[PDB]
């Protein structure tokens, strides 16, 4: 009853963390390309 | 929970699985549920524990039943099992402010270094 | 169990101030309330008002408002009723009673005080 | 007792990462606009 | 302000008969209490919650009722029932007594 | 657990700073 | 008629009975008079309010009645089934709160970024 | 017959009137005697088949039992919109990353 | 003897009865003949299956036995103790599954990056 | 499942240590 | 309680198709099954097959397979058995019976139909 | 495919003796039932579950047996017991009947 939704919340938190890492990489690459232009 | 009080609407119990159940003490087989004066539907005989969903969804409101002769008295249900809760401790506020300031400073350095 | 003691015959003047008492003993006075009843000679009973000995919640009706003030004391576990601006029809008998919540009635009373007012 | 603290921390982290993702999306939009300006 | 009117104001009957007393209320109350008071004394609790008896009251006293009118019956009168009875209710906001019925013994 | 978040935050900062330094040294 | 007004900030559930005006109302928790004359400062009653401090989910959760003095509890208009998990400063993030937090975050971020961009452009 | 499987606190006990022979599944732990051969915690999901004889009236009548506990120790309520949005935004992010690395490499 | 095969996919429990081919099977839950009586919408007896929809831990749990038509259920010396927690959209996920999925995500990301890099370096 | 914490932390740590070794070897060479 | 009605003497030819019926009434026909028995003059009983009136689950043995087909109807709560490719040894009496699960027997039967086939 | 043969096929005796009919099975069955059928009439349930009697059967009949061999005893034969009895079992897949024994009065 308790550990049923906490697990899904942890899964979606890990998903958001991985998504944020990918977004940080995308912004870094775009800024690096803009400086080299 | 009232005898002779024309209430006739009692909650079965708490979740024990993650969902709440109601109960009407009407002697009739079918019962006409009501929420703020709106019909919700009858009830079969294989189950006399018409539910409102999961307790995590915070079920709340006025619920009554019309069994045989007249509409019973309402039952204001109030459920809030701290589903969407954030703890407002000093550590939480400090970490939030720290992360916000760090993100703002990093983004500012980024938008400053792209001049040209 | 509950025995309530009341004063005797109190003498006053039209327009003066009287302060009668009800003396309670033999039970937890702070847990039960006290109601006041008026009975004129030749008429029935009329409820004046009640007081909660816990925090002093007072309740009266429209006929006895601005006329009677009820106070309660825990050092002696007693009640007091103060009247003022008296007239002819004020001369009556005043009883004090204890209210039982589980019985929804006034289980025990007092012997009452006879108020005689005249010029 | 530990489940309550876990749920509280998880909700706080969820909201904080949503805010960080919104800020990163705004920054990415500004950066791509500044980049497409030169093209 | 539910005025309690007792219609049978003056009652006179022989000992041993069945005499009843009615208290009519202006609105539907939840209960009704009955107090007994003799000439020159203080009233006392006689019947409470409209169905129960006090301590010291004989068993022949039996009153009941519901709705807006309540009854109090006497299963046999003796040389003691000569008193005044008052009906009281606090179901509404204010406390209210009755007009009072004078019951005397005939001979 | 805030320890995970603290650690990943310091790792994000460290990785960003080191990649900037690497792009500076390479160019 | 008028429903109850439950107010929970932290470990304090404040029930409110708007009905029955001009009378002394009393509370009742599972056929037990609470908030009256009891040597307990956690439960308090004052002006149709019921302040339950240090609320417990196990023993202090059930049916609550509010009835004026002298009336039977079975004459109330309706009951209240209170089931709530309380905290010490557990907030409640509803839709409007997250909405306003998000909008002020994005507005502050955009404004600060535009300010820094214009400053770095004008400084050179 | 039906082998009585007694469920005490946070545990599952296989109870027979004689020795209990393990057949398949959970090996189980012997607590005190073969009468109450234990299997562990009900949250550990005890699953297994065991045999045992009966009693004085069930001497010939033997029986086996198979236990199966699907207790949600670590279950995940998948949402029809949460995981979908997560996957969609992850695909968008990886496509944007590919586009960025292509623009940085080829341009 | 071949055991039962419980299948819990959502709020539905499917019970299969082996060791009885050809002849029809009949289920009995706590000495109560259930199955294809067509009296309940949840319980349904297939050719060899038993679909309990909207499963309950206290109302619809306990002992289960399967017997062919014409055989007494007291003869069957093989019972199944079904005491299972069911919930909507409840999947059995562990740390190994999410570890594998994040590893394969990183692998596909790296593969796509390498492919696009090799495609951009030449063209 | 509170162990996803260390999973992402280890991923970022591997990335950071690879970048550190690469940058240090590039700076110390040539 | 259960009374089952069967047809009379039915006339056929060697190799033709016959379809006899059992008429059930007075009980919940969909809850109990129906078995068919064959009895030749001078021999005992032989079970042909049974059918469940709920979904139509049929069962026969290897001797009567590919010979008799069992159907059930709820509009009349009746059973039907059709035979084909007849020969000499097919001329017999056919009974229908209701099966009781709690009793494990065929509690009620029918009067039977006499099938006479000849050239 | 359990074959239910009745070894004591032919029976003829005077009314009032002890009649004992046996039914043998190829495999161990769970129970056994007995049906009675007269000349020109329909069979009817006589004994079910191998120990219980139907409604209308007199109390002097008694069926018993176990394993692979079951029996039926007539505790005092009368002038109406002249009929044919069949033993039936459905513990296995087929609803196999018995060869049937013929009982006649003398
Ligand atoms: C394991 O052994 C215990 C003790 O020997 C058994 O419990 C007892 O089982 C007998 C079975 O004959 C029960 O007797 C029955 O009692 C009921 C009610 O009085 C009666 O109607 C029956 O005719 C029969 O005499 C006895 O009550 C029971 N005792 C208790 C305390 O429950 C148990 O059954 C054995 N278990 C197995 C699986 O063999
Ligand atoms: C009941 O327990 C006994 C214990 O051995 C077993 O039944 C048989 O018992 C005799 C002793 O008289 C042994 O010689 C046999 O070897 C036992 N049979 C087997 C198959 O081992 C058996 O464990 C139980 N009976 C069952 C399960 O039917
Ligand atoms: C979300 C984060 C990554 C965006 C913030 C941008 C900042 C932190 C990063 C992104 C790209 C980075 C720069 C990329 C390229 C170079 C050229 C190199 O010779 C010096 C560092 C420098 C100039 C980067 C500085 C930082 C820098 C501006
Ligand atoms: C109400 O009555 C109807 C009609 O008889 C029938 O379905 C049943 O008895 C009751 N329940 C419902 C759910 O309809």
């Amino acid at each position: 009853v308790h550990t049923e939704k906490v697990n899904m919340m942890s899964l979606t938190v890990l998903g958001l963390r991985m998504l944020f890492a990918k977004t940080v990489a995308v912004n870094f690459l775009l800024t690096a390309k803009l400086f080299f232009l | 929970q009232s005898i002779k009080g024309n209430h006739l609407v009692k909650v079965y119990d708490y979740q024990e699985d993650g969902s709440v159940l109601l109960t009407c003490d009407a002697e009739a087989k079918n019962i006409t549920w009501f929420k703020d004066g709106k019909m919700i539907g009858f009830l079969t005989e294989d189950k006399k524990k018409w539910n409102l969903g999961s307790n995590a969804k915070d079920p709340r409101g006025m619920y009554q039943c019309k069994g045989s002769q007249n509409k019973s008295k309402p039952l204001q249900v109030y459920y809030r099992m701290c589903q969407n809760c954030i703890e407002l401790n000093a550590a939480t506020i400090s970490g939030f402010l720290f992360a916000e300031i760090v993100s703002i400073f990093v983004l500012a350095v980024g938008v400053y270094f792209i001049a040209g | 169990q509950v025995q309530l003691q009341q004063s005797g015959a109190e003498l006053a003047r039209p327009g003066a101030s009287v302060k009668m008492s009800c003396k309670a003993s033999g039970y937890t006075f702070t847990r039960y309330t006290m109601h006041w009843v008026k009975q004129r000679p030749g008429q029935g009973l009329e409820w004046i008002g009640y007081i909660n000995p816990s925090r002093g919640y007072t309740n009266y009706n429209q006929k006895f408002k601005d006329k009677a003030t009820l106070t309660t004391d825990k050092s002696s576990s007693t009640a007091y009723m103060q009247l003022s601006s008296l007239t002819s029809e004020d001369s009556a008998v005043y009883y004090c009673a204890r209210y039982y919540d589980d019985h929804y009635c006034l289980d025990y009373w007092g012997q009452g005080t006879t108020l005689t007012v005249s010029s | 007792n530990d489940t309550l603290l876990l749920q509280l921390t998880n909700t706080s982290a969820y909201y904080m990462y949503l805010l960080l993702l919104l800020k990163s999306v705004v920054y990415f939009a500004i950066i791509t606009c500044c980049l497409l300006r030169r093209t | 302000q539910i005025v309690l009117t007792q219609s049978p104001a003056i009652m006179s009957a022989s000992p041993g008969e069945k005499v009843t007393m009615t208290c009519s209320a202006s609105s539907s109350v939840s209960y009704m209490n009955w107090y007994q008071q003799k000439s020159g004394t203080s009233p006392k609790r006689w019947i409470y919650d409209t169905s129960k008896l006090a301590s010291g009251v004989p068993a022949h006293f039996r009153g009941s009722g519901s709705g807006t009118s309540y009854s109090l019956t006497i299963s046999g009168m003796e040389a003691e029932d000569a008193a005044t009875y008052y009906c009281q209710q606090w179901s509404s906001n204010p406390f209210t007594f009755g007009s009072g019925t004078k019951l005397e013994i005939k001979r | 657990p805030k320890l995970c978040y603290l650690l990943d935050g310091i790792l994000f900062i460290y990785g960003v700073i080191l990649t900037a330094l690497f792009l500076r040294v390479k160019f | 008629q008028t429903p109850y007004k439950v107010s929970i900030s932290g470990t304090t559930v404040i029930l409110t009975c708007p009905q029955y005006p001009g009378s002394e109302i009393l509370w009742q928790h599972n056929d037990k008079n609470i908030g009256g004359d009891e040597d307990d400062k956690n439960i308090g009653s004052d002006e149709d309010h019921l302040s339950l401090k240090e609320f417990s989910e196990l023993e202090q959760s059930g049916y609550y009645v509010c009835y004026p003095r002298g009336s039977k509890p079975e004459d109330a208009n309706f009951y209240l089934y209170l089931r709530a998990r309380v905290c010490e400063n557990c907030m409640e993030m509803d839709v409007m709160s997250v909405a306003t937090i998000v909008i002020v975050d994005i507005c502050i971020t955009g404004g600060l970024l535009l300010l820094v961009y214009y400053w770095s452009k004008n400084r050179k | 017959f039906k082998i009585p499987i007694e469920e005490l606190e946070d545990r599952v006990f296989v109870n027979c009137n004689t020795s209990i022979t393990w057949v398949e599944g959970t090996v189980g732990t012997l607590l005190s005697d073969i009468t109450r051969l234990d299997l562990g915690k009900r949250i550990l999901d005890p699953r297994g088949i065991y045999r045992c004889n009966g009693t004085d009236i069930y001497k010939d009548k033997e029986s086996t039992v198979q236990v199966h506990y699907r207790m949600c120790q670590s279950c995940v309520e998948l949402d029809p919109a949460t995981v979908a949005g997560i996957i969609v935004t992850d695909v968008i992010a990886t496509l944007l990353l590919a586009l960025g690395v292509f623009c940085f490499a080829g341009h």
